[PDB]
């Protein structure tokens, strides 16, 4: 579980699942967006962020053995800290969950 | 009305189009060959239009 | 000169209006002169605003539009993805009825838009004024505020907004009742018939019947077979070159159409299902299944399947009491139990499962330890039988696919030697 | 893979003398199924590597 | 001396596993059955029973 | 006079369109490409590659 705070626009550094991970949260129009980004280099640009469906989408990006991101319910900045939060699985767990997602 | 019982043979398909749809005979023609593939298909299966 | 390439291989970049909004001055200071007044007062930096708001308006009205045929978008472009497969939309409506009741005074108008309340205090408009004849009854048209499939219970209203001498809303049955859609599939349940479509377009005929079958209500078990060849490959079906052999086992079947259905729900488009040479099990129906024709805007088709052959077995136990006390009865309904398949790890006397002595003394085993087992040994019969000679019982007992064991309390006969 | 992509009765066919080699005298055995049943049909070849 | 013929089941169950199990029935660690004592009466139902 | 022969394959295009993107290749639109100037012999391979 990632810590977060009330800003229209942050970003979060951390050290998880044996990566160095860099994440941004900005308000753009209506939804959330997002940017991650690993080691580093760039991972991906304006990821929109939604309730359950999880925020690496592609294979070549999430993992042979790392990890990925989900947020519980759809994001919104004045409610960080209070009902929606941002969890990150190592590779057993999250392989675990998009077996159950089907 | 009647229908097609037996459609004797596996693996051999077909379809049947009405008068209400008044689809040009062009697609029928051009919709037989399978250099396009815009019909559903399976193994060992020649399909007819008509 | 000021313009970046915001869109590269990883995506899109959006930047922050401080940023835009130093290039845009920038660019006017080059345009005009390097010591310009660009305040809010200042025409020219009412221009500079303007030129920024629609620069990174635009900007961000393309960066939201990037990646939209990907399955997680929404609003719209997300429900033609959907539609390409299948989806509706609106579905927006509400209950409006007709045949309301009225008892009110004579000759009285009753104005538009009145509240009703009806008993968990659910808010009810009426739609058309109208007026109250001497005798006193009179009907109404009712529609509510918020959008929703409300049911409304049969009880005599109340009045929220009273008219003047009118009461007494009442019910009647003879009221046209409207079921209303209401956004049933807002974005997150399209996700999910998506992911049905494609679990069920995923399987190929054996998946699918298993699954199918499985899926009707009091089944215990289904195998499923192909036979691949004219010939004999596990069963005798010779019937016709290539079929696909379905035996469905039940508990009673008290749905006998729904296996039909769910057969229906799985068919193959080009295969037959007449399976076996009068040898097999024994079909329920002897030409057709008699199916439903279908729930599509179809027509009536046939479909065959058949049902295992009954068997019931006799097992004989010997056994020491050692140093505690077991009750005979418990052992009989322990090995019911295992046979029924209510032990986990265990699936227990399936269709095509055969049974040995072995299985039942470990189901013994597990059920109740401190015992000592002398000798178990097995048998099998035709459903029906007398009981069997002493010489019938065996160490373990082979069973064909189209043949299902059958134990039962006093079918068990336990010794304490 | 290849199991998992048919459906028909008996698809599986060596061609004749004339074809690729094939990977597997009679059959390939796909042991497992679904219905866990004990079917083993798989045929399939290997291309014939020229050089131009 | 103990001899099993066995099924390949459900599970990838390695062979050496089954041979733990009655190593334990003997020296009486499995929670029911006493063990191997004076007058044990070596059974094969017994055993192979307990062996699941 | 060109005359060219080709499959369809997957994606079927105009014969109009084919007629039309040699034509303006002839002048040279292309990066590199000079044209059909005076003196220059055409090839049926330059103009598979204008198609490739």
């Amino acid at each position: 579980k990632i810590p977060l705070t009330a800003v229209p626009n942050q970003a979060i550094s951390f050290n998880a699942g044996s990566s160095y991970w860099k994440i941004r949260l900005y308000q753009n129009m209506d939804m959330m967006n997002a940017d991650i980004s690993r080691d580093g280099v760039i991972v991906c640009h304006g990821v929109r962020c939604f309730g359950g469906i999880p925020l690496l989408q592609y294979s070549h990006q999430y993992r042979p053995d790392y990890g990925n991101f989900v947020f519980d319910r759809d994001a919104d900045w004045t409610l960080f800290g209070d009902g929606i939060n941002l969890f990150y699985l190592d590779g057993a767990e999250f392989a675990e969950y998009q077996a159950l997602a089907t | 009305a009647y229908i097609g019982l037996p459609t004797s043979g596996a693996f051999k398909l077909e379809y049947r189009v009405g008068p209400a749809l008044n689809l040009s005979p062009q697609l029928i023609n051009l919709m037989n060959d399978r250099a396009v593939g815009i019909m559903p298909t399976c193994a060992g299966c020649d399909v007819k239009v008509i | 000169m000021a313009n970046y390439n915001y869109i590269v291989d990883t995506g899109v970049i959006v930047a922050d209006t401080a940023d835009v909004l130093s290039d845009v001055e920038a660019e006017f200071r080059a345009a005009l002169g390097a010591n310009i007044n660009l305040a809010a007062s200042t025409p020219q930096g009412s221009l500079v605003a303007a030129e920024a708001i629609a620069r990174s308006s635009v900007m961000r009205n393309e960066a939201r539009i990037a990646n939209t045929i990907n399955p997680n978008v929404s609003f719209g472009t997300f429900l033609d993805a959907i539609c390409a497969l299948m989806g509706i939309e609106r579905g927006s409506d509400l209950s409006t009825f007709g045949y309301g009741v009225q008892v009110t005074g004579r000759s009285q108008t009753r104005i538009s838009t009145g509240s009703r309340v009806q008993t968990p205090a659910g808010a009810i408009f009426t739609v058309m004024s109208d007026v109250t004849i001497p005798a006193g009854g009179v009907a109404t048209i009712d529609i509510k505020s918020q959008e929703y499939g409300n049911i409304p219970l049969p009880v005599g209203n109340l009045i929220i907004i009273d008219g003047t001498i009118g009461w007494s809303g009442a019910k009647v049955i003879a009221s046209t009742r409207v079921d209303p859609g209401s956004r049933q599939m807002s974005d997150a349940e399209l996700k999910n018939a998506r992911v049905n479509r494609l679990a069920i377009q995923g399987r190929n005929s054996t998946m699918a019947i298993k699954a199918y079958v499985s899926a009707v209500p009091n089944v215990t078990s289904v195998n499923v077979i192909e036979n691949n060849t004219g010939a004999v490959q596990v069963v005798n079906g010779v019937s016709f070159t290539l079929p696909y052999a379905v035996w469905v086992c039940v508990a009673g079947n008290p749905d006998k159409q729904a296996v039909a259905d769910a057969l229906w729900a799985a068919h193959n488009g080009g295969t037959p299902w007449d399976y076996g040479a009068t040898n097999n099990g024994v079909p329920v129906d002897g030409p057709n299944g008699v199916p439903v024709r279908d729930p599509a805007s179809g027509r009536k088709y046939v479909v065959k399947w058949t049902t295992p052959i009954m068997y019931d077995g006799y097992v004989n136990v010997t056994v020491q009491q050692g140093s505690s006390s077991v009750a005979p009865e418990a052992i009989q309904n322990a090995v019911v139990n295992y046979a029924q398949g209510k032990v986990e790890g265990e699936e227990g006397l399936v269709v095509g499962a055969s049974l040995s002595a072995f299985e039942v003394a470990g189901a013994i085993a597990r059920e109740i330890p401190g015992i000592y087992i002398k000798l178990c040994q097995v048998a099998c019969v035709a459903a029906g039988s007398p009981a069997p000679a002493p010489g019938d019982f065996t160490s373990e007992y082979v069973m064909s696919a189209f043949g299902q064991a059958t134990i039962s309390v006093g079918n068990v006969r336990v010794t304490f030697v």
